[PDB]
C-alpha cells in the first residue's frame, strides 16, 4: 500500500526552486492548471517532464562551458548541455535536461571559472542568462544548448571546461515555461489537473532570490509535491489501485486534523475550497494516506 | 570601434513630437536584421520595429528604422511622443545566440 | 525489514554541500574517523549533529541580520541566527543551527539584501564569511552568532531583515570543524567509527566551488551518506534488531556484485579495502540490505 | 584619521636585515590590543605577536610589537629577516567580532650585487 514519507512540510524542500518550503496554501486566484516541468512525479514513480530525483539539481544545469569575449557584451557563455550526472543529454521526450528551469525571467547564475590571468586562477562567476519567455537569445536546452554572459570591460581570459550552473537569483520573474527551442514546441508534462468542480491545486511554497529595482516584496514560487515525495515515489514504485489517494493532513502531536484532500495518481493534491483569496495553512502537519478513491470521490470543503 | 553598435546613451523628445536615434555599427554586420527594442529584461524585450536586412525603410505605428548600408548606421525614428514612451531601448542586431545590443535611455519632456 | 531507498548514487544529494553526489570511494591515505556534523544519522532515524533533513540547508544558514558600515572593513554583518525553517534557536546538544557548515576556510555566502538608495531596492550581495578553524572573528553559531563582510568604499545602505544564506564558494578549504563557540568545546557529533583492523570508510564525494589563486585542482569533500539516505532513515524510524547491517552494492542491469560492506548503526558503511591507495567504485550501482549481522562480522575485501 | 588601522601597503627588507610597520590607529582603539597577524585567510591569520593592551613591549622570536598610545601607532619589528619571511601579513586591532586589520605585504630580497 501507498505510504508517505513522514516529513513536516517546513522540514521539506522544494522541487522547483532550491530552497526549503516555506508555505502550504491554496490560491484560486492563480493558474488553476500550471505546466510546471519539474516537481512533476507520477504516484507509481515515473518522474515527469524534466523533473529530477535531487533536489540538488532543480533549477540548474550542468554544461561544457565555453567563454569567447565579445566587446560591448562582454565575455559570452555558450554552454553545451550535459545531464547533471555527467551523462551526455540527448533531445527526447522532455523539454530540457533533467532539473533546466521551468520558469521565465533573467537568472544570475554562478559558475566554477578558471582564468589564466597572472596572480589568480580559480573563481566563482556571475553570469546572467535570459531564460524566457521568449528572447532573443535563441536558447535551445532542449537542443543541449544555452547562452551567458558577463559584462566585463576586457576579456576575463578564461578557460572552457565543465561547470555546474546554479541559481544566484531571478530578475523578471514569470511562471510561465521558457524558451526551450528556440520558439519551436517541444515535449512536455501536461498542465496539471483535472479538478473537480469546486476543487483546487494544493501549493507549496517558497521564495525566489530577487533583483528588482522598485518593489521589495517577496518572489513566490508553487510546486505540486515536495521534492522528497518525488525521490519517495520514484523509489518505491508503488502500484496505483484506483485514481487517487485520499490523504489527510493533521498535526501529530495534537491529532487535529487540518483539512483532507486527494493526491490524484498524477502527482498534485487538490482541496475542496469555494473562497475566492489564498487561503495558507500551517506547515508542520503531516499527511497521512487514508485509501484510495475514485476520481470523483467529493471531499469536505475548507 | 570594436563594438559591434553604439548609439546615444540618452535621447530626448517633447510629447507630441519626434526623437532620433542612430545606430552605429561596424562594417561586418551590414548584411544582419536591426532593430529597435523596448523594455527590461534587456533579451525579452518587445521588438518595435525591424528591417529585412536591406536598406529598405520600416515603419511600424509610430516607429520607423532604416539601414544605411554603406555608411553602416541604422536610424531610428518615433514618433508622436507619448510620456509612457519614456525608458529604456536597444538598438539591436540580429544573429544567432546573443544578439549586440546598445542600452538607449530615451526620456521624454512634457507639452 | 529495515531498507534502503532505490536510488543510485549518482543521482543522490551530498550531505555536508549542496551539490550531487559525485564519487564513491575509499582512501586510506584520508583521515579515518573524520568528526563530520552534517551527513549524520543514525539507522533508527535519530539526526545526529547537525545534519537536517532537507538537502537545501546543508552548509546554509538562516539569521535575522543586522548591517552597519565599518570604514577599513566595509559593510559588516551581524548574523543572529534562527533555524531555517524560521523557528528560533535554541542552545542545546549540537553544535550550531542544523545544517550550519561543518568544514573550515572562508565562505562566500549570498543572501537578499535590501537597499535604501535610489533606483534599486532588491538584490542578492556575496558576504565574506570565515568559518574556522580557528579566526579572530568570535564566531559562535553555538550562541547564534556569526558576522560576516562584503568590501564596500561606502555604506550600502542596507535594510535589516531575515536572511538565508547560501555558499556560493570555498577559498582555504579545511575538512576540520568550524569555530563554533568562540574557541571553546561545543557538543559534538563522535568521530566516525570504529572500524574493524582492515575496514574503512566509504566516501560520498562531491566537489566545492572554489577560490584558488594559484591550484586549479578540485576541491573534493566527502560525506557518510547521501542526503537521501539521511532523509529516507529519519522518515522511517526504523526499530534496531542488531548491531549492524549487512549490504551489497550491486548493478541493478548486470547483476554484478561489486562488494559487500557493512552500514553501522551509527550511521556509517565501512568497506574492508586492502589497498594503499583511492580505490573508486562506480556510481550506478545500488546499495541493497541483505542481514543484520554483530559489529564483529568479517567483510570480504576488496584488493587493490 | 577613519579608517580604524592603516599600515604600509607594501613594505621591503633584505636578507639579514630588520623592518618595521607603523600601524596607526585612530584614538578611539587607544585601550584594545594590537597584534601582528601572518598569512590567509586574513581571518584565521596565524597571529605571532599581541599586546596586552598597555604600551609594554612583547617579543616573539623575531617578532616585536610596541604599542605607543599617545601617537597612537604601533610599531612592529622584524628581525634577521629570511626571504621566506615575506608574504601577507596584518595590523589588527582585537575587538569582539571582527577586528580592524589592514594588509601589509611584506618583500624581501637579497642585498643587491
Ligand atoms: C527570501 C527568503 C528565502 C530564502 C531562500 O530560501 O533562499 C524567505 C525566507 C522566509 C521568507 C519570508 C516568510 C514570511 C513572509 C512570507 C510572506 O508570504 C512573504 C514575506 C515573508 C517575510 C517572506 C519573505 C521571504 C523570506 C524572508
Ligand atoms: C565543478 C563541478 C561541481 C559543481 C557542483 O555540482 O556544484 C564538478 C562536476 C564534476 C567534477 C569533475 C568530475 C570529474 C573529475 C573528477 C576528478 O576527481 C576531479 C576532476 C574532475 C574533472 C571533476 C572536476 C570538478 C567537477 C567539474
Ligand atoms: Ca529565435
Ligand atoms: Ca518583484
Ligand atoms: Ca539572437
Ligand atoms: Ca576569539
Ligand atoms: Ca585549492
Ligand atoms: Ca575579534
Amino acid at each position: 500500500m501507498v505510504d508517505l514519507p513522514v516529513i513536516q512540510p517546513r522540514l521539506c524542500t522544494h522541487a522547483r526552486w532550491p530552497a526549503p518550503v516555506y508555505g502550504l496554501l491554496v490560491d484560486p486566484s492563480l493558474p488553476s492548471n500550471p505546466q510546471w516541468q519539474n516537481g512533476r512525479v507520477h504516484v507509481d514513480g515515473t518522474l515527469l517532464g524534466t523533473t529530477p530525483i535531487s533536489g540538488s539539481w532543480v533549477s540548474c544545469f550542468a554544461a561544457e562551458a565555453a567563454y569567447k569575449f565579445q566587446s560591448g557584451t562582454g565575455e559570452v557563455a555558450t554552454f553545451t548541455l550535459i545531464e547533471q550526472d555527467g551523462s551526455a543529454y540527448v533531445p527526447g521526450d522532455r523539454a530540457a535536461p533533467l532539473g533546466y528551469p521551468d520558469f521565465s525571467g533573467q537568472l544570475e547564475i554562478e559558475v566554477q571559472t578558471e582564468t589564466t590571468k597572472t596572480g589568480d586562477k580559480l573563481k566563482v562567476t556571475t553570469f546572467e542568462m535570459i531564460l524566457g519567455p521568449t528572447t532573443n537569445a535563441d536558447q535551445a536546452p532542449y537542443q543541449g544548448r544555452v547562452f551567458a554572459s558577463v559584462t566585463a570591460a576586457a576579456s576575463l581570459d578564461l578557460v572552457d571546461g565543465r561547470v555546474r550552473a546554479v541559481p544566484r537569483s531571478i530578475y523578471g520573474f514569470q511562471d510561465t515555461i521558457p524558451e526551450y527551442n528556440d520558439g519551436l514546441l517541444v515535449p512536455l508534462a501536461p498542465p496539471i489537473g483535472p479538478f473537480l468542480p469546486g476543487e483546487v491545486l494544493l501549493r507549496f511554497r517558497t521564495y525566489m532570490r530577487q533583483i528588482d529595482t522598485a518593489d521589495a516584496a517577496a518572489e513566490a514560487i508553487d510546486c505540486a509535491l515536495p521534492q522528497e515525495f518525488v525521490s519517495w515515489f520514484a523509489s518505491n514504485a508503488f502500484t496505483v489501485q484506483s485514481e487517487a489517494l485520499l490523504l489527510r493532513y493533521r498535526n501529530t502531536l495534537t491529532g487535529q486534523l487540518l483539512f483532507e484532500c486527494k493526491l490524484y495518481n498524477e502527482g498534485y493534491i487538490a482541496l475542496s475550497y469555494s473562497g475566492s483569496g489564498p487561503l495558507t495553512f500551517p506547515t508542520d502537519g503531516i499527511f497521512e494516506v487514508v485509501s484510495w478513491v475514485p476520481r470523483l470521490y467529493q471531499l469536505a470543503s475548507v | 570601434m570594436e563594438d559591434p553598435v553604439t548609439g546615444p546613451e540618452e535621447v530626448s523628445g517633447q510629447e507630441q513630437g519626434s526623437l532620433t536615434v542612430q545606430c552605429r555599427y561596424t562594417s561586418g554586420w551590414k548584411d544582419y536584421k536591426k532593430y529597435w527594442c523596448q523594455g527590461v529584461p534587456q533579451r525579452s524585450c518587445k521588438t518595435l520595429v525591424e528591417t529585412d536586412a536591406s536598406e529598405q525603410l520600416v515603419k511600424k505605428n509610430r516607429v520607423s528604422i532604416r539601414d544605411n548600408q554603406r555608411d553602416f548606421i541604422f536610424t531610428v525614428t518615433m514618433e508622436d511622443l507619448r510620456m509612457s514612451d519614456a525608458g529604456i531601448y536597444w538598438c539591436g542586431i540580429t544573429k544567432g545566440g546573443l544578439d549586440p545590443m546598445f542600452k538607449v535611455t530615451v526620456n521624454i519632456g512634457p507639452v
